[PDB]
């Protein structure tokens, strides 16, 4: 099949959906590395 | 990879049903060729669907089959996709 971009998409579309639907924190917690 | 992005019109819909209801009707919208699952999770009984077509006008169609469906109890869909310009929120 043609995906590519479920991978990318997921993390930016987690960021609204778990802040606002309450959903998992899947890149929202993440954050003891910076660079 | 490269410079290579370029899209019409998608965005990410948060489908609220039952529990064991959305596995049946959610993961029907990762079947069809518009709408997709993007995140299943099980927090609620709500998990994460992406749709997108010509415009807005037929990317909010697919909702009517979401919130029609009795097992979708709330419907949420917060999140602009699209490869192109900068202009809106998050």
């Amino acid at each position: 099949m043609k995906l590519s971009r479920r991978s990318f998409m997921k993390a930016n579309a987690v960021a609204a959906a778990a802040a606002a639907a309450g959903l998992s924190v899947p890149g929202v917690a993440r954050a003891v590395v910076g660079q | 990879g490269s410079h290579m992005h370029t899209n019409w019109q998608v965005c990410s819909l948060v489908v609220q049903a039952k529990s064991e209801r959305i596995s049946d009707i959610s993961t029907q919208l990762n079947a069809f060729p518009g709408c997709e699952v993007a995140v299943s999770d099980a927090p609620s009984g709500q998990l994460i669907v992406v749709v997108e077509a010509e415009d807005s006008e037929t990317l909010i169609q697919t909702i009517e089959s979401v919130r029609n469906v009795e097992g979708v109890l709330a419907v949420s869909l917060v999140y602009h996709q699209q490869e192109e310009q900068g202009e809106e929120t998050p």
